[PDB]
Order: structure tokens, then sequence, then C-alpha cells
């Protein structure tokens, strides 16, 4: 599993880690 | 050593786009985010947005999200910014800057290295969810005297806080980062402590190079806020 970007709201760790669809 | 180069100065009319450039190197560009910050004459700091060159992930300020596009390039270690439907009010120096190392790759944090700016012009027509606040805004002082500067964050931000430097002409520089941690490189006689909304930097015994303007800036989460400046002036 990943973690997708749509959920990242304002958090620049999971914005740097999260994978775009 | 690290080098940011930023495209040569811009005039445009409103309603054009600029497209700026930034040269990385000196490091691996692929290991650090590369931002975007703009300063209007006489302002303090608006942070812009982020890029990933790891990943292509950014993610943009929501006042400027509409007109803004940051990409990188990992083949000539180059950034690039996008604003478009320009308008008076986006006269500025525009900085891009390297997020310095953090616990993931290539997250958006203070920045360790600034490009020299470049200034975007717009040609005359006429004639932030977490808010900082510095004091005081201006204080004189002479050599020798301890200096302390208040930060205050709107909202809890731990202690994910930074100060800047910014001499006249110059871009601003990193002093301290998660609060007290002093940057290497930077004087001793810098320090910073607070954590949660209350911050304060200090310099022990100011010097001559020391007549600057100084801001804080949180990191807690986005947008990245600044604080309005605090100007640091030889006594009359």
């Amino acid at each position: 599993n990943f973690v997708p970007c749509s959920i990242c709201s304002n958090n620049p760790t999971c914005w740097a880690i999260c994978k775009r669809i | 050593q690290v080098q940011l180069v930023q495209s040569g100065p811009e005039v445009k009319k409103p309603g054009a786009s600029v497209r700026l450039s930034c040269k990385a190197s000196g490091y691996v560009f692929t290991n650090y985010g590369v931002s975007w910050v703009r300063q209007a004459p006489g302002q303090g700091l608006e942070w812009m947005g982020w890029s990933s060159p790891y990943n292509g992930n950014t993610y943009y300020a929501q006042k400027l999200k509409a007109r803004v596009t940051m990409t990188t390039d990992t083949s000539t270690n180059t950034a690039y910014m996008e604003l478009r439907s320009l308008r008076s009010d986006d006269t500025a120096v525009y900085y891009c800057g390297r997020d310095m190392l953090g616990v993931v790759q290539a997250v958006a944090g203070p920045f360790d290295s600034w490009g020299q700016g470049t200034l975007v012009t717009v040609s005359s027509a006429s004639g932030g969810d977490t808010p900082m606040t510095q004091s005081p805004s201006s204080v004189s002082a002479s050599v020798g005297d301890r200096v302390t500067i208040s930060c205050r964050a709107s909202q809890g931000i731990s202690n994910s806080l930074a100060w800047y430097q910014q001499k006249l002409g110059k871009a601003p520089q990193l002093l301290i980062y998660a609060a007290s941690s002093l940057q290497s490189g930077v004087p001793s006689r810098f320090s910073g402590s607070g954590s949660g909304t209350d911050f304060t930097l200090t310099i022990s015994s100011l010097q001559p190079e020391d007549f600057a303007t100084y801001y804080c800036q949180q990191t807690n989460t986005f947008p990245f806020t600044f604080g309005p400046g605090t100007k640091v002036e030889v006594r009359r």
C-alpha cells in the first residue's frame, strides 16, 4: 500500500512521500 | 559548495506570464526540496510553494495556486517557476531556495541555501493559515548590546520555527532552525529559544555585521509563513 497525495491536507511530510494519482 | 543561480530580471505588463529558472550545483539535486519565496520592494517574505525534484510532487500557497506552476529538470539540475496572469502587486524579487535536509527525501523546510533572486517588475497601469507576528518591528542598538527579538505564532507550531537574517540588498540567511538549533557557520552569539507559540532570537553581543532585518518562519504546516520582520538599526 501507499500514501495517496489526495489526503495529504497541509502536511509537508505526507506531501514529500505520497503518490499522485 | 552549494550554489543556486537564478535567471535574469524580467519586465512585464499586467496580464502576461513569466517563467523563472534556478540552476543548482554542488549537491545531490534530488535529495533536497526546491522552493520559492518572493519579496515585494520594502516588504517582507512570502512563501509561494514547494517542489520535489525526487518525485515531482508540488504544493502551492492557495493565494497563488491557480496562477503558478513549479517544475524541476533532474537532467540539468534546474528548477522552474511560472507565474501567470500578472498583476501590479506581483512586482517583487523572487527567490528559489534549497529546503534543508529532512526526515524524508526532499521534504519542505527552512532554506539552508538561497538563489540570488530575480527581480520581476510588472509595469505600472496607473498613478496563511498560521500568521506570525514579531516584536519589536524596529529596534536600535549599539555594538556590544544584547538584542532580543520576539516571535509569536497564532497557533501552536511545536518547535518548527526558523530564524533568518537579511542584509540590505541580499538574500536572507538561515541562523536557527528547530527553534534552538544553530545553523552551521553561524556565530554562537546567536541563540533561539521557545516552543509552542512564543519564541525568541537573542544576539548576546551585537557586532557591526549584525545590523539587518530578522525574520521568523514557521514550517509546521503548509503554507509556510514568515513573520513581518524586525529591523535592527544603528542608534541615531
